[PDB]
């Protein structure tokens, strides 16, 4: 099944949520 | 030295919602930490049952109840917050927020624990 | 998930033992490993990670061992302080599972 996985992890680097916000600005 | 602290009330009623939150008192939630809530039990156990990142919000549960769990964290007031909704009295446990520091790929273990939060599902005084 | 285990869940000894807690998995989860100590009353306190790297603030005479299915946790010189309930658990994948725990207590008891 769909589990907890090192792209999840290796994705909580970055900060996407923000920037996407800035770029809806 | 990051230092956690749960919040919430401790009164509950059977089939209901809880709320608890945990303030976070030296790192930013929206960082690369994993922002756990553990459950301990003394029949049921030390368990885990849920986790969310400060910067991705990517969210995992435990099988058994991932079904009736919520994660969330607010970074405006630097808290984290869990909700588990059908309330059996089974539930009735301690529980703790941890957070997992992280490798470039994986988590770590749970090296910072609140006090623990004791949170009982009754129609009656303690 | 994955079925963590650990022996014996009870054990009495007395200052200045070897004592030797093991936990056992499912699977090879490598060296993604914990161990923690709960006196109880408070909350659990991070002792060992990776199965043999202690954290800051741990005596020295406690040790971690193991790289797979089975791990040992090694206290060479026991101590009042160390009659605790010590949990081993494995964050090699999720969902994140503990051990059933270990009871370490004292002599002279009414048992």
């Amino acid at each position: 099944l769909q589990k907890l996985n090192s792209w999840d992890v290796f994705g909580n680097w970055f900060d996407l949520a923000s920037w996407i916000k800035y770029i809806q600005r | 030295q990051v230092q956690l602290q749960e919040s919430g009330p401790g009164l509950l009623k059977p089939s209901e919602t809880l709320s608890l939150t945990c303030e976070v008192s030296g790192a930013s939630i929206s960082s690369s930490n994993w922002w756990n809530w553990i459950r301990q039990s003394p029949g049921k156990g030390l368990e885990w049952i849920g986790t969310i990142g400060g910067n991705s919000g990517k969210i995992a549960s435990s099988p058994s109840l991932e079904s009736r769990v919520i994660m969330s964290k607010d970074p405006s007031k630097n808290r984290f917050s869990l909700k588990m909704t059908s309330v059996t009295a089974a539930d009735t446990a301690i529980y703790y927020c941890t957070r997992q520091e992280q490798t470039l790929f994986w988590v770590k273990r749970f090296d910072v624990w609140g006090p623990g939060i004791l949170v009982s599902v009754t129609s009656a005084s303690t | 998930a994955i079925q963590m285990t650990q022996s014996p869940s009870s054990l009495s000894a007395s200052v200045g033992d070897r004592v030797t807690i093991t936990c056992r998995a499912s699977q090879g989860i490598s060296s993604y490993l914990a161990w923690y100590q709960q006196r109880p009353g408070k909350a659990p306190r991070p002792l060992i990670d990776s199965a043999s790297t202690l954290e800051s603030g741990v005596p020295s005479r406690f040790s971690g061992s193991g790289s797979g299915t089975e791990f040992t946790l090694t206290i060479s010189s026991l101590q009042p302080e160390d009659f605790a309930i010590y949990y081993c658990q494995q964050y090699y994948s999720d969902p994140f599972t503990f051990g059933p725990g270990t009871e370490l207590e004292i002599y002279r008891t009414v048992a």
